[PDB]
């Protein structure tokens, strides 16, 4: 896949209620509150069950257990793609590269980390 | 005045 420009430090992110915040300052509650505020999107916990790094040049394959039922979902992303872990924030495969490329402090995504994902409601 | 802004729902995947 590819990488969008909104993970870049200083990127203005508009929360559900209209409030503006820099992407580096986003917290778990900002997402939780935004899902509540929204009339169509809700938050779904996605737990990382396995990370199969170096699938191909610059890509990792992550296997999640999405939502209540825990449906096995595997996805393919550029190593520097950051997920937002509940109570932890931006987390990727290569924190170092995500930080260098995005100037975003970042954790090491790990088996067991519950990520924030979305589904219609 | 106006500025380019990204919505919060772009930062999180639809797994």
């Amino acid at each position: 896949p590819t990488l969008p420009p909104y993970f870049m430090k200083g990127s203005m992110i508009q929360l559900a209620n209209g409030e503006l915040k820099k992407v580096e300052d986003l917290k778990t509650e900002d997402f939780i509150q935004s899902a509540e505020m929204s009339n169509d999107l809700k938050i779904d916990s996605s737990t990382v069950e396995r990370i199969e790094d170096s699938h191909s040049p610059g890509v990792a394959v992550i296997q999640f257990a999405v939502g209540e039922h825990r449906a096995q979902v595997s996805v393919e992303v550029l190593v520097e793609y950051p997920f937002f872990v509940f109570g932890q924030g931006w987390s990727s495969c290569c924190p170092e590269r995500t930080s260098q490329l995005f100037d975003l402090p970042c954790s090491k995504l790990s088996v067991g980390d519950v990520c924030i994902s979305l589904t219609l409601k | 005045r106006s500025v380019a802004v990204f919505p919060w729902h772009s930062l999180v995947p639809f797994l």
